[PDB]
């Protein structure tokens, strides 16, 4: 089974959520 | 980790979360950056301990010099949060405004190929490529080839945000 989102790498989907869950990491 | 009330005030008006979850986000901010200032090593450091044996080197970096908007090197609070906003609760269209800004790797307004590519490899580089036979191997440069040719309506070898915006929309 696939990452749900890696079908999005290259629409910018998939770049916003890793960026977005490094974030996340970050305050946590 | 006191944040000045005009400072939250402010921050919560620019972003879409409320006054709480600014004091949150930045009590754990300081917590894990005491100096209120992550640098580009601590952000990497953060994409090796999800992925330890890809490499996050290329994606960390750019990433981290979109999230620094004053490009001084190191992301603030201000940048922190707002970048968190627009990542994780934008719109659609904003999310992918913002992942333009990434693309677009030398900020001439457009995503050529090559940019695309450097983005994708980066990605694959950090998680890693789902196994396939030989002869259909997931490389970033096929499925770049497909997804740019796909977005690039005029075939002038260069995306615009609007061909970009649209690339999974439906009509
Ligand atoms: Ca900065
Ligand atoms: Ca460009
Ligand atoms: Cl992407
Ligand atoms: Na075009």
């Amino acid at each position: 089974s696939v990452p749900r989102f890696i079908k999005y790498t290259g629409y910018g989907n998939a770049a916003g959520l890793l960026a977005a869950r490094g974030l996340m990491a970050g305050g946590r | 980790s006191k944040l000045k009330p005009e400072v939250v005030e402010e921050l919560t008006r620019k972003t879409y979360f409320t006054e709480k979850e600014v004091q949150q986000w930045y009590k754990g901010f300081i917590k894990d950056c005491p100096s209120g200032q992550l640098d580009a090593a601590g952000f990497q450091k953060i994409y090796k301990q999800f992925f330890p044996f890809g490499d996050p080197t290329k994606f960390a970096t750019f990433v981290f010099n979109v999230f620094d908007e004053n490009k001084d090197g190191r992301i603030e609070f201000s940048e922190f949060i707002q970048a968190l906003s627009v990542t994780s609760r934008g719109t659609l269209d904003e999310k992918l405004r913002w992942a333009f800004k990434l693309y677009d790797l030398d900020n001439d307004g457009y995503i050529t190929r090559n940019e695309m590519l450097d983005i994708v490899d980066a990605i694959y580089q950090m998680v890693g490529n789902t196994v396939e036979l030989p002869e259909e191997e997931n490389t970033p440069e096929k499925r770049v080839d497909r997804i740019f040719a796909m977005m690039d309506k005029n075939a002038d070898g260069k995306l615009t945000l609007q061909e970009f915006q649209e690339g999974s929309k439906a009509d």
